[PDB]
């Protein structure tokens, strides 16, 4: 279902818009834009980046303490 | 082992400067017809 | 009262800048799951924040869209967040508790 | 030579859907051939291990 | 979608008979129009300002007269087909087609 | 009984699409020419020819 | 009926040129020798002896 | 009146990819879902090219894989975008799937149940795949799983050898195989249509979590080229993949023909259940490894009664964010130990991982959303 | 409202198999639509079952045939119903065809 | 929170579900009994005694 026009209710709301063939379809690209991505990379890093070094950190001893296990020296 | 080792690469060398002219274009097609939506602007303007 | 209740008030204040509808212009009651109980409160709110409601989340969606952000000074203060659905909400819920009261007996 | 350049793309043969499907398929015709030559030869020159042998066989048959 | 249809349709196919009522239509609406001594006195003052001279219903009809079909294909292609419209909604909008869309609306694929 | 399609309009409207229909013809030969390869109708062309003789 | 296509159907899936299990392998203790494990094919199945 | 709107058969196209109201601000990640679709058809496409010269007998099985990628012409790109596209199908689900958790779109109770059927059913499916061509991998791999069924009381041992056809993965076992992997994935796609008819009752959810009927857009100029940009893209993975490594997520002794008294050392998965894998060995138990194996992954029918938050998606939740995430990392833990000997460091940390998956998605990212929304003072 | 009525899935089977109006005075020979059905279904099944032991190679294409008839638990039935449905298919098809030429059917 | 289902009603209804939810259980049973061919539980029946020993 769904369709347009049955939706919901909204009133006092104006929409300026512009034809796509009136404007750049890549406005401040760098300029605005890398910003952008390191201001959205500061706001995830602490929640995204710290799971996953525990697994590097876990990943590297693992493999460490497994690879010098297979040897031996008295006894 | 692999017979076709050559013939694909070449392939691959082919689909690496197609999709590096397909995918730009395709990208700006894209954000061509996402304009309408990235500029709009909003305005509310209640009674009183 | 005093430095423990701050305490957990800037916990509080810490958690909620942390949470970031506020850089959207969102107000708390604004990212509210809609079930039956929230669905009827919006319902029976007031034309006044029943539009204002929808503004806010028309501005959000629209950021949230191009992932932008609005400006520092037009995000939502904390406690000046007014918690608009609550009493329709609170109501809703116990107008449906007694309903489920009565179907027990 | 370049205002007027796209401009005279669009009036010519972009307006109509006719020519604009016309020309990009008397488009892909040229562009299949210039870009297969083209990206052969570029396999070409990163090599020279393949048939470039032959001329030495080959001939005594 | 009909209104927009109707745009190109005229933009590519128009037919001579409906040309004829368009003429038609306006010969009347010219003449019409112009009874009274209010809207020709209107008409005086508007013309001088932007035409220079009065235009006399004799041109008027002559520059009628001269349009047929392939005119109208011709002169509506040039203003209508593929070309960005301006759009304006008011109400229960919700509904109105996407720019994007309208502005789909404004060629044909057919053509 | 196909004749209620028969008079003036039509023939105008018939008209009105020639150049559409023939291009659109254009469009399906070159189209069905270039994805088979034809080898009758492409060695004419004056580039295009990668099969030499 | 509904029992009977149903379970057709369902043995269909068990048995058949599958009734082998002939085997019973005689082996040479000699060939064997002392800290060795010789594995052989028995029932379609290794066998370590 | 128009032509889409009225007819039966367009209304039905219109209605899913034209008019459909979508909300403004999906993002990547909701593109795995037309992704998934095409790597269905990706799916069928090679693989029934493959079928026109594929032999199901254990005698020419491995012969006929070679004679595709030797003298059938074009037969090796056909057989590694198959084999490939089998992992760009995973790699797909299981951005999806966790797109669904991540939102909260699961709380579209039956789209969600029926995904996870759709899931389960490609996993029966390309399980079934990888035993085809016959090789080390495929007959050891198709032993090992199917021997787990085992495990179930008093039923368990009829039902390994019904499935088999015999008392080993043998040659009744093998065109069994071939023929359930050509049906599944017709089955798949008439439910990948009611997964899509469910979730049209609704619309798609968005990254905010919040409603958006205040602002739709049409799918019709929107979604249909941000589809396509991002199937552009998935063809570039999967051609890289193909045309580049075609083996580098493929096991190198899949190579050697079945060998049922060769065992070989290794003995592991395809990736894609590696984590799955590591579950089920961490268990000193042959029905308990098989119970918390198949526990994993049904679970997610587990997870809209375990929502405990007042809003919908993590977008607002920083705590369940950093669970989350330890949910992703601890799922490459799960597939690094799976694809690993169970000898030394590996066993205990693929043993506590296991409890983490567990203690993770079961109690702590429940009780996380209790806190946040006290902290809300919700 | 009822379930029928309004579920989604079971929307769709109540308006093709259980309240859809139909004419009170179709005979049989408005039976073969359904009776299509059953046969594809039962082409499909015993298909299925035969593409289980059947072999798609020369070698072994006659030999696996005849394996299914006489190893196979059951094969020879489910071998002779796909061979004879197929032939019911083809009596119900042409039934079906015949009846919307005489009924005039064909105008949809 | 199933508080909800819990009281002097809900408890009423339990009951008066309670012969329909036993007898649709011995459907269940004599059901899988008779179509799988229950060895343990069928060579109790008097008659059915069809695998003689
Ligand atoms: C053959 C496998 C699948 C196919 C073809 C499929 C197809 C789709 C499509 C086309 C969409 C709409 C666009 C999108 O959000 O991506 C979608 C959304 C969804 N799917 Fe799937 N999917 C499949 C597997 C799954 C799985 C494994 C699950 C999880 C158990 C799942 C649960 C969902 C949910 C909940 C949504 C709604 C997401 C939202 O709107 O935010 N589906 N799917
Ligand atoms: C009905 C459409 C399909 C057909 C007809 C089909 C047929 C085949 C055939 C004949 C083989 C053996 C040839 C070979 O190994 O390359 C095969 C292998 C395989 N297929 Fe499919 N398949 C289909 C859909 C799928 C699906 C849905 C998946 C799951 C993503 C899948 C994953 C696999 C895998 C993993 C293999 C073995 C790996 C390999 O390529 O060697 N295929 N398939
Ligand atoms: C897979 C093959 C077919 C199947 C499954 C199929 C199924 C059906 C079904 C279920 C009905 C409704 C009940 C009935 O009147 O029988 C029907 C009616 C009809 N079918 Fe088919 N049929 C098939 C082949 C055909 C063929 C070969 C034709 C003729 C070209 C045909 C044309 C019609 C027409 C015109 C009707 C309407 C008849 C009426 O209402 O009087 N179908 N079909
Ligand atoms: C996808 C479902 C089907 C599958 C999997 C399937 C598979 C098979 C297989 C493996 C054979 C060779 C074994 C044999 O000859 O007995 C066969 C034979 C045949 N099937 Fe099918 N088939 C299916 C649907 C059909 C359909 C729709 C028809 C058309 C009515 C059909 C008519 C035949 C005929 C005429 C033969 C050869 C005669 C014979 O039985 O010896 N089957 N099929
Ligand atoms: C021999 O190598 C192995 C595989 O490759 C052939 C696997 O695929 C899997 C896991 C497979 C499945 C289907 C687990 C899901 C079970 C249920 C009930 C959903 C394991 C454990 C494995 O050891
Ligand atoms: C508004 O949200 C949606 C999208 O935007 C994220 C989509 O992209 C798609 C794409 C689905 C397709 C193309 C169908 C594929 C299914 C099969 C069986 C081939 C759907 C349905 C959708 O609802
Ligand atoms: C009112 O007229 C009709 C009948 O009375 C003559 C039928 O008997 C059927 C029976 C159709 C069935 C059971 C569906 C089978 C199709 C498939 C793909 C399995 C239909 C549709 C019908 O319209």
């Amino acid at each position: 279902g769904r369709q347009f026009g049955h939706l919901t209710r909204v009133r006092h709301v104006i929409t300026y818009s512009l034809s796509p063939f009136e404007q750049r379809a890549f406005p401040h690209y760098f300029s605005k834009g890398i910003p952008n991505v390191l201001r959205r990379t500061r706001a995830c890093i602490l929640r995204v980046a710290p799971p996953f070094v525990a697994f590097y950190l876990v990943y590297t001893w693992g493999t460490q303490e497994f690879e010098k296990s297979k040897r031996k020296n008295p006894a | 082992a692999e017979p076709e080792h050559d013939h694909r690469k070449r392939m691959g060398l082919k689909m690496l400067l197609m999709m590096g002219l397909l995918l730009p274009l395709v990208y700006a097609m894209k954000r061509h017809k996402w304009s309408v939506l990235k500029s709009r602007k909003l305005a509310y303007r209640p009674p009183k | 009262v005093s430095a423990s209740s701050r305490w957990l008030e800037g916990i509080r204040k810490w958690y909620y800048n942390a949470a970031g509808f506020n850089k959207l212009g969102l107000m708390r009651d604004d990212t509210i799951h809609e079930n039956d109980d929230v669905k009827e409160a919006i319902r029976r709110l007031p034309e006044n924040l029943y539009d204002d409601r929808v503004f806010r989340i028309k501005r959000a969606l629209d950021l949230s869209m191009r992932q932008q952000i609005l400006p520092k000074e037009q995000w939502t203060k904390y406690e000046e967040d007014k918690s608009y659905l609550e009493p329709y909400l609170k109501e809703v819920i116990r107008e449906r508790k007694e309903r489920e009261e009565w179907a027990k007996k | 030579v370049a205002p007027t350049l796209t401009a005279r793309l669009y009036s010519l043969l972009f307006r109509r859907t006719s020519t604009f499907a016309l020309t990009i398929v008397v488009g892909a015709l040229f562009f299949e051939r210039a870009f297969d030559q083209g990206a052969d030869a570029i396999y070409e020159h990163i090599n020279e291990g393949k048939l470039w042998k032959h001329i030495k066989h080959k001939y005594e048959n | 979608f009909v209104l927009q249809g109707q745009w190109m349709r005229l933009c590519t196919s128009a037919t001579e008979s409906e040309v004829l009522r368009g003429k038609n239509l306006l010969r009347n609406a010219l003449v019409s129009h112009l009874d009274g001594t209010t809207p020709v006195c209107e008409d005086i003052g508007r013309s001088l300002l932007t035409y220079g001279r009065r235009i006399p219903l004799a041109e008027w009809e002559s520059r009628i007269a001269e349009v047929d079909a392939r005119v109208v294909r011709e002169v509506c292609s040039k203003y209508f087909y593929d070309q960005c419209p301006a759009v304006a909604g008011f109400g229960p909008i919700e509904q109105l087609p996407d720019y994007n869309r309208i502005r789909s609306g404004m060629f044909w694929l057919r053509f | 009984m196909l004749t209620r399609f028969l008079g003036p309009r039509y023939r105008q409207l018939a008209r009105n699409w020639v150049p559409t229909a023939q291009l659109w013809g254009a469009v399906g030969a070159v189209g069905l020419v270039w994805a088979t390869d034809w080898r009758l109708i492409l060695d004419w062309v004056p580039y295009i020819n990668g099969k030499f003789k | 009926a509904a029992k009977n296509v149903v379970s057709q159907f369902v043995s269909s899936m068990s048995a058949s040129a599958d009734v082998l299990a002939m085997s019973k392998i005689e082996i040479k203790l000699s060939d064997i020798p002392e800290g060795k494990n010789m594995a052989f094919k028995w029932r379609g199945k290794p066998l370590f002896v | 009146t128009n032509i889409r709107k009225s007819h039966p058969l367009m209304k039905i196209v219109n209605n899913a990819f034209i008019d459909l109201p979508a909300p403004s601000n999906i993002s990547s990640w909701w593109n795995f879902g037309s992704l998934l679709g095409i790597c269905l058809i990706l799916q069928i496409l090679t693989g029934l090219f493959l079928a026109m010269h594929y032999t199901s007998d254990t005698t020419t099985a491995f012969s006929s894989v070679t004679h595709i990628c030797r003298d059938v012409n074009y037969g090796w790109i056909i057989r590694y975008m198959h084999a490939n596209g089998a992992s760009m199908f995973f790699i797909c689900l299981y951005m999806h799937v966790g797109r669904g958790l991540y939102y909260g779109s699961y709380t579209f109770l039956e789209t969600w149940n029926i995904g996870v059927i759709l899931l389960l059913t490609v996993m029966a499916t390309a399980f079934m795949g990888y035993v085809l061509p016959w090789g080390q991998m495929s007959f050891w791999g198709a032993t090992v799983i199917t021997n787990l069924l085992s495990a179930i009381p008093y039923i368990g041992t009829n039902l390994v050898e019904w499935i088999w056809g015999g008392f080993s993965v043998d040659k009744a076992t093998l065109t069994r195989f071939f023929a359930f992997h050509f049906i599944l994935p017709f089955i798949i796609m008439a439910i990948a249509m009611v997964h899509l008819l469910f979730l049209h009752e609704t619309g798609s959810n968005n990254p905010t979590g919040i409603s958006s009927d205040v602002d739709k857009i049409p799918f019709h100029p929107y979604y249909t080229i941000k589809d396509i940009l991002g199937a552009l893209l998935l063809i570039l993975a999967l051609m890289l993949l193909v045309l580049f490594a075609p083996d580098l997520l493929g096991d190198p002794d899949n190579y050697t023909p079945a060998n049922p008294l060769n065992t070989p050392p290794h003995i592991k998965p395809e990736w894609y259940f590696l984590f799955a894998y590591a579950i089920l060995r961490s268990i000193p138990n042959k029905l308990g490894g098989v119970l918390a194996l198949a526990f994993s992954i049904l679970i997610l029918a587990l997870i809209p009664l375990l929502h405990t938050s007042k809003q919908r998606s993590m977008m607002f939740r920083p705590l369940s964010q950093c669970l989350f995430w330890a949910l992703v990392a601890d799922l490459l833990t799960l597939t690094w130990i799976g694809g690993q000997p169970v000898e030394h460091p590996y066993i205990t940390i693929g043993q506590l991982a296991s409890v983490l998956y567990f203690l993770l998605i079961l109690v702590l990212m429940p009780t996380a959303g209790t806190i946040e929304n006290k902290l809300l003072k919700w």
